[PDB]
DNA sequence: ATCTTCCCTATTTAAATTGCT
DNA sequence: AGCAATTTAAATAGGGAAGAT
């Protein structure tokens, strides 16, 4: 039986499109229309997602789930405006361990430990950030991105509810959305719909960051109907509350970059398997909920 | 970590392993896979890659370096992959191997023409005694030696002729007498009692000359007319094809080996004499089922007659031909590249870089590693042998707590049970408790590993477990006497799986002076024969003696003599390492080792003198030791303690000693709050593994965790009483130790035990030394010899301490380190030195370290035993009942701190204290009472 | 094939097997075996299941979860699922933990309501027995059963904590353990580690169990992390103890009567999917859950 | 036939090591003694080595020479302080580019033109310093490498003898490998038959720098028989200058880096491939031959 | 320039293909070779692996990116 | 349906030998 | 000594059928 890899050390991810995933002689493996079987490592995979056009046997979401690889697709709420369901199955047939629920539902209840949970983990964006660094694009050290961690500290020290801050989210999210983009020389306007490569790069991270925020969650057995922001377009769950401590560090930088430097689909998908694993970033997430959950 | 496997493999074994590979890996196509994995993903690729049959063709590398080679593919020696290899690569002036075929195909043909007389026949059938008169080698041997006097034993019809009882088979033919040698031995060594015999013979035929029959051959011998007459129907056409061709083989071959020397004479009849029992034994093994009557060699379980003695003697031909074939061309499974083990070392662990001034394309090396303690020597031992690139060694260690220290290192650094294999022969019934989940630690026996070729050509497919984890493995953490025995035995075949663990593998054998004299010059005969072919030996002790170092280099000068002449090749001289904590230096070395190994030695004392002195120790001048152990108590909690709580170790000789100490110090009034520990080895299996457990987590003084294990709240003198079983192997932090001397080695061993976690030096002193052992008022004549190098022959001329050591004195290895052999009568150091060049000296002898000559007798593995000791009966505790003259008594109350109790396990009593109760208690184990 | 569980009162639990889920004019259908397609209406159902033999594609999922029919991937048989995403309380319109879930976790933190719902758990798993006849099996109503039963339930009203509690469920547990084997003549322990036939299929059944509870838990989005009798460091324990209530009065019997017959284990699995389908014992747990969250 | 490969953009380069070098079926490989046939890139090749126990062949040295691989042979060295003698087949059947020897003999024959280009030559291996910085080692931009390298730029600008070259050569060696030593914390003496990593690295970097001179040199035709500096310790020929450029430059600090960190030999052959293809050394040097060529 | 030719050919087009790509890149292995060359010279590979004949089983992975494709590549 | 095992099915690689230069 | 032609044969891939869940 063996340790069967901890969860936090696999490094394959993968967002399947155009696909038939199957089992041939025990292998997960998608096959395309053109008659390719190409093998995915599935005692390694942390993520499968399933773009439109694909299509996936009984067998195969068998041995992802023995060998827990969460499977999600991008379509049905994946127009990712709403963000209202993104279908995410889950491996719940492992027994997952117990205490990070508990002291999750213990500061869940307790709204104003809900509140100051929802403060560690919006620390966590800039600490994010500090950890994080690249080295070809925005420098964190410069003068606009420390004012406005600065500004988004003190904003969120004298926090009072989750609508003031739902207000700091817009602040730093939209505000770093603009400043890479004036860095980068491009009018910009995030919209999930758009055609530009600035945002379809961006959704295409949105989904890698929510596969690894989806495994960092259930890896602790800490479900998605516990989040600590409640507002009225923060639809979606705790997977996305994880999630965006990594857009505006990893995501977007990576993002921003890949359509900057004319990457294509696959090698910016393949940027995000080396930044992921590199830094290893689910690890990163995985010790820093055990650090929100703790007591 | 990023890995790259390519497949090399036929069939669909490149289908099922490749289901098993790209369940961790993505596929780049061409039957190669590549990606990005963690080392416990490497760890189960391995086990599950291993496990899936055999055939598996597998390389994988890591960045550049091959992470691993599944099976015997050559894969790398410059480049990777490579093209076709088809056959007839090299086909040299082979010589020695065409010369350990014919020695080995001609004995093997008539190993066993003497099951033939009457006497086997009715043994095998059943209607006398079952031992023999004359054992039936001996008689194969009168066979051969007979037909070498009548006829031409090399060139000509065979016909066995009448043969009578002969005392002595051997004459002057150097090549007859290898035939005869190897015929006679192919179950046990003959044994040689005789004195004048033991004392001059040094040749190979002029040892030889004086086996004779009566060195266990000759039984009881009142039926031996009947055991030397003999039918001839061997005759046959295959058996007589068989004889002729390997005999021409010999004869064709046979022009070398006079041109051989002693050294390769010996080593290469001990080569063909372990062939040939692994022929023998193979043969023998298994169940062949056919016969053709009239004749038999060996029975079954149901006694039934089979294996009739021309195919039986035609197996085991062929069966040592093959043994040979894969011990002589075997390249070896070694172990995984461990990513953790090639990077810096920082900090103390900074001096480990000394690999990066060794050569790394080498081929021999003897390590002599003298780095102190703490410095991380067995991972240092490690880097060296990594650094030639592939690991393949033998960890022999003492002690099965330090293989299991080793092992545990060995885990959580880098090393996963696909490499490595712990092997402590005895099954002990020490578990972990508390919590198995959250354990992470308690390194078990399971061995995912990889089974080598060699597992074929021993018998019935080598064993279970443990044979297969002997062999197979890459590193083999191993206690010492699982290797000990590749050197020779008295009866059986127990050489012949060291004996190949040792040929294909390397030697890491550390802290040599714990052992004894005649243990540590079997190890030298280890090292002898494991240099023998090439590999390396690292000897990993700090309080090493020159002599001690010098007879191990000289073991591997002679082993790499014979390595470097058996493959003709000029001896460029030994690659000795000089290592410690302080620097390295690399040299080739073929002759002044001592004036190089003496300047190391003065070099790295140099090194530890401009240190501050972490161990000052007086010598006491109080003579009766039990008050003098009262004042030193008194005098180093008065100085040394820490707020008021202080740490003692009483080291004393024996276990009387310790329980005399022990009641002296219970029943002692005094204002000290005084708690008392006895640590001496004779304990029940509970009891203790208690205490080993207890005090390797309250002597812990890296950190202060140890407050919460003891009261170091109230002033408190915590006390234990120990034998040398505290100063070997125990990673114990004392505040100060009082020292009952008996050797100066237990001194600066137990300076060890003193602030061996910290860095603080001591004020005043922390060492007080006692000024007799307690043998003197027992023995005046001799006291040391219990636990140290005095001895009958090695008397000191005063006992007193102030004559034999100095009064005030920084206790360090450098006394020992040094070498003195003047004065020896009247210092413990030049004692020392003393005995340790005059028992393993640079001679032969017959329990000596060079043995030449007496390798073809018994006589090294019975004069000089292994771990030789008393009769040592066990007396065993069964669920609190014990067996023998036990009588469980109760201890004195008043001041043991802690006491666990004990329900089963067993004690080891010497049968001298057989005769009385050994009086087994819960405190403290056996004594006389 | 084609397979209807009722699960809580009107929403059927769809079970497919050896069929091919895909959109055929704009509507969710699938072809089956027989190459005959088949519909599937969106009103009358809310949980679909894809059991052995059963791929499903990407529009055919998004279309799915848009109709409110969330989708789940199970074993053959339709009670040992290994993947689902989280009920919330709409699919689309808001994600918000279900009220069930969230008055469990009340339930389970105030130490009262806990105690209280951990006494109710053990009367309606006497009430299983009473419910759930069977044939083969001992009599409920025999008088050492009733005895046994009427031990159980003074034990649990007069006790105060809980590891009285599991004395008493031990006691109970293995007194209908040694009813049983009084019943089919042989000496039967309890232990997980025996290869004879009533102690392995006893285990292989208790599995079943897990399955079935654990699908159970899942439809009304019960989370896996707070267990009644077993401890909080117990992986999966409320799968145990929801799956206790049906372990003595449903496995147990029909495990005896398989290995007093002594046929295969997958007969056994039809015997036990064949007594999960007749009798609705998944919307048995379901509606006891319900009635103890709801108190 | 096409343009045959230009020699400064061939990329390959290896020596071998205990292998017989042979063609089988078109392609010249290399046969070690355990039966593993290694093919070389002839075509790519810039120069084989050929170590204690190689052989070889004919059709496969004709492969390599009339490609244009320059090979010699590693061994020869029998002095105790001189990399001796190493023995070089130059592919003379390529007719060389003409002038370039024209201009480099202009320049030999006259005595002050010789001394003119020894100075620019002796500035080369200073700027070779200043372009090719390594990551690792030494910063070449300190006080004490800018110091000497300073001295020694005063002390060659104002030389008038090839002794006193001889002599600032002499100091320049002693000043560079012993900062190294410094740096690496070593103690240091150049001794081609030392047993230390630091000193047999250095050997196969001389092999190497000896391997990309006569490629340099043959590429335009340029003899190793016409040595600008000359003397009774500096008798190699021309490639003790053009190899010795990249020295302290290129070689000593990553056989340094390679003692350092103490892997095989292997890796310091690739990681001398990785910087000769990576900064383009060969054709640095071939223009920087052309430079001092027409001037 | 770090290209990488991946060959899925079949016997003796493979062998002749091998022959003629392994006198330009290191052979990984398994007939797939990687090697530095430039771009001009991968142009030179490419014309005379066109001109070696028909069946032939060529694909290019600079970085990863296909540099040239020969064939109906699987891929 | 999906997937597995096995039997064709022949298509596809590797070795082997041997004149020829 | 490299190679070529050319045989010889071992193995790899695939498709169809049938049996499992
Ligand atoms: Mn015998
Ligand atoms: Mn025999």
């Amino acid at each position: 039986m063996q340790k069967q890899i901890l969860t936090s050390q696999k490094r394959n991810m993968y967002i399947l499109s155009r696909c038939k995933v199957l089992v041939k002689n025990g292998q997960v493996c998608h096959l395309h229309e053109d008659g390719n079987v190409y093998t995915v490592p599935y005692a390694n995979t942390v993520f499968i997602g399933l773009a439109e056009g694909t299509s996936i046997t009984n067998e195969a979401m068998s041995m992802l789930a023995a060998n827990g690889v969460i499977v999600f697709w991008t379509k049905g709420g994946g127009y990712d405006m709403f963000a209202a369901d993104i279908i995410c199955h889950l491996p719940q047939a492992d027994y997952r361990p117990t205490k990070y629920m508990q002291n999750w539902v213990r500061l869940w209840l307790d709204e104003e430990k809900k509140l100051s949970a929802a403060k560690e983990i919006l620390k966590m964006r800039v600490d994010s950030l500090s950890t994080h660094v690249h080295d070809f694009g925005v420098d964190v050290e410069n003068k606009r991105v420390s004012s406005i961690v600065n500004k988004f500290d003190k904003g969120v020290t004298q926090a009072t509810s989750f609508e003031s801050l739902l207000g700091h989210e817009g602040t730093f999210v939209k505000s770093l959305y603009k400043e890479y983009a004036l860095e980068y020389e491009i009018e910009f306007k995030r919209d999930h719909k758009s055609a530009d490569n600035y945002n379809k790069f961006l959704t295409l991270g949105n989904y890698y960051a929510y596969g690894i925020a989806r495994s960092s969650l259930w890896a602790l057995g800490i479900d998605n109907s516990f989040p600590l922001l409640h507002g009225s377009t923060r639809r979606g769950g705790l997977v996305f509350d994880v999630a965006d401590i990594i857009k505006t560090s990893i995501i977007l930088p990576l993002a921003f970059h890949a359509a900057d430097q004319g990457m294509s689909n696959t090698e910016f998908k393949r940027s995000c398997v080396a930044y992921f694993d590199k830094n290893d970033i689910l690890a990163y997430l995985i010790n820093n909920i055990k650090r929100l959950c703790m007591e | 970590m990023f890995i790259r496997i390519k497949c090399f493999s036929k069939q669909p074994i490149a289908k099922k392993v490749s289901r098993e590979v790209s369940a961790y890996l993505e596929y780049t196509g061409n039957n190669t896979w590549e990606g990005h994995i963690s080392g416990q993903g490497v760890s189960n690729l391995q086990t599950k890659l291993i496990n899936v049959g055999k055939g598996v063709k597998v390389v994988c590398n890591y960045q550049d370096k091959v992470l691993f080679a599944i099976g015997n593919v050559a894969m790398s020696d410059t480049g990777s992959v490579p093209k076709y290899t088809t056959k007839k690569v090299y086909k040299p002036d082979d010589s020695i191997f065409t010369l350990k075929q014919g020695l080995v195909g001609v004995a093997a043909l008539w190993h066993d023409l003497g099951k033939a007389n009457s006497y086997f026949q009715r043994k095998l059938r059943g209607e006398c005694n079952p031992s023999d008169p004359v054992r039936h080698e001996w008689v194969s041997g009168v066979i051969v030696s007979t037909f070498a006097k009548g006829n031409d034993w090399l060139s000509d019809d065979f016909i066995i002729p009448e043969v009578k009882h002969s005392d002595n088979v051997f004459g002057d033919d150097q090549v007859l007498n290898a035939v005869l040698w190897l015929i006679n031995t192919h179950h046990k060594k003959g044994l040689v009692e005789d004195p004048i015999y033991r004392a001059t013979k040094t040749m190979f035929t002029e040892t030889l000359q004086c086996v004779n029959v009566n060195g266990g051959w000759f039984n009881y011998g009142d039926n031996i007319d009947e055991c030397y007459k003999i039918d001839t129907s061997f005759i046959t056409d295959t058996y007589v094809k068989q004889l002729n061709r390997y005999r021409k083989k010999l004869l064709a071959t046979k022009h070398i080996w006079f041109t051989l020397g002693e050294d390769q004479k010996i080593a290469i009849l001990q080569e063909c004499r372990v062939a040939l029992m692994l022929g023998d034994s193979n043969f023998s093994s298994d169940l062949i089922g056919g016969d053709g009557s009239h004749l038999y060699a060996n029975l079954d379980e149901c006694g039934n007659l089979k294996q009739t003695l021309t195919q039986h003697l035609l197996g085991v031909t062929d069966c040592a031909l093959k043994a040979l074939f894969t011990i002589n061309h075997h390249k070896p499974v070694k172990a995984n590249f461990i990513p953790t083990i090639a990077e810096k070392g920082e900090g103390k662990f900074a001096w480990q870089n000394g690999v990066n001034m060794v050569d790394s394309s080498i081929d021999n090396m003897f390590c002599i590693n003298m780095a102190s303690t703490g410095k991380g020597k067995t991972l240092a031992n490690l880097k060296l042998l990594q650094h030639f690139g592939n690991v393949r060694c033998s960890f022999g260690l003492g002690m099965v707590s330090l293989t299991k220290q080793t092992a545990k290192q060995f885990l959580d650094m880098g090393v996963d049970y696909n490499s490595a294999a712990m092997v402590t022969g005895f099954s002990k019934s020490r578990f972990n408790l508390g919590s198995e989940s959250l354990d992470q630690d308690e390194v078990s026996v399971e061995y995912w590993g990889q089974t080598s070729s060699l597992s074929k050509v021993f018998p019935n497919n080598n064993a279970g477990f443990k044979n297969k984890k002997l062999l197979s493995a890459p590193i083999l953490v191993t206690t010492t006497d699982h290797l000990v025995k590749a050197s020779g035995v008295k009866k059986g075949n127990k050489q012949m799986l060291p004996y190949v663990r040792c040929m294909h593998s390397d030697l890491v054998l550390d802290e040599i002076d714990d052992y004894g004299i005649e243990d540590m010059v079997v190890l030298a005969r280890l090292v002898y024969l494991t240099a023998c072919y090439g590999n390396k030996v690292i000897i990993s002790s700090a309080t090493i003696t020159p002599a001690i170092s010098n007879i191990f280099y000289e073991a591997y000068s002679s082993g790499y003599k014979v390595f470097c002449a058996n493959k003709q090749t000029t001896y460029k001289g030994v690659n000795v390492v000089w290592w410690d904590e302080f620097g390295i230096k690399v040299e080739k070395v073929t002759d002044q080792f001592s004036n190089l190994n003496t300047r190391f030695v003065n070099k790295r004392i140099t090194n530890l003198l401009e240190s501050t002195p972490k161990h000052k120790a007086l010598v006491v001048d109080q003579d009766d030791n039990m008050e003098a152990v009262k004042q030193s108590i008194t005098t180093l909690h008065n100085a040394h303690n820490s707020g008021g709580v202080s740490f003692g170790l009483i080291r004393t000789t024996t276990i009387k000693d310790c329980v005399a100490v022990t009641q002296e110090l219970q029943n002692w009034e005094t204002d000290l709050s005084i708690k008392i520990l006895c640590y001496h080895s004779r304990f029940v299996g509970d009891t203790k593994a208690q205490m080993e457990e207890y005090l390797s987590k309250v002597l812990n003084r890296k950190g202060d965790e140890y407050k919460k294990f003891v009261d170091t709240t109230t002033p408190t003198a915590y006390i234990v009483v120990a034998t040398p079983v505290v100063e070997v192997g125990r990673d114990f932090d004392f505040d100060w130790a009082i020292i009952e001397p008996s050797s100066e080695r237990s001194i600066v061993q137990c300076a060890g035990r003193v602030l061996r976690h910290r860095s603080s030096t001591p004020t005043t002193h922390n060492i007080h030394i006692l000024k007799y052992p307690f043998k003197f008022y027992r023995n005046s004549n001799i006291c040391y010899d219990v636990a140290g190098y005095e001895s009958k022959g090695y008397k000191l001329k005063s006992k007193n301490m102030l004559d034999i050591y100095k009064k005030e004195s920084i206790v360090n290895s450098v006394n020992r380190l040094q070498g003195d052999a003047a004065f020896y009568t009247k210092s413990l150091t030049a004692l020392e030195h003393k005995v340790l060049l005059d028992k393993l000296t640079t001679d032969i002898a017959d329990t000596n370290v060079f043995v030449g000559g007496w390798q073809l007798t018994a006589n090294p593995h019975e004069y000089c035993k292994w771990r030789r000791g008393t009769k040592n009966e066990d007396l065993v505790l069964t669920d609190g009942k014990w067996s023998g003259n036990v009588t469980t008594t109760k201890p004195i109350q008043s001041k043991i701190w802690r006491k666990w109790q004990g329900e089963n396990g067993s004690i080891t009593v010497p049968e001298y204290l057989l005769d009385k109760t050994i009086c087994y208690n819960d405190f403290y184990g056996g004594y006389e009472n």
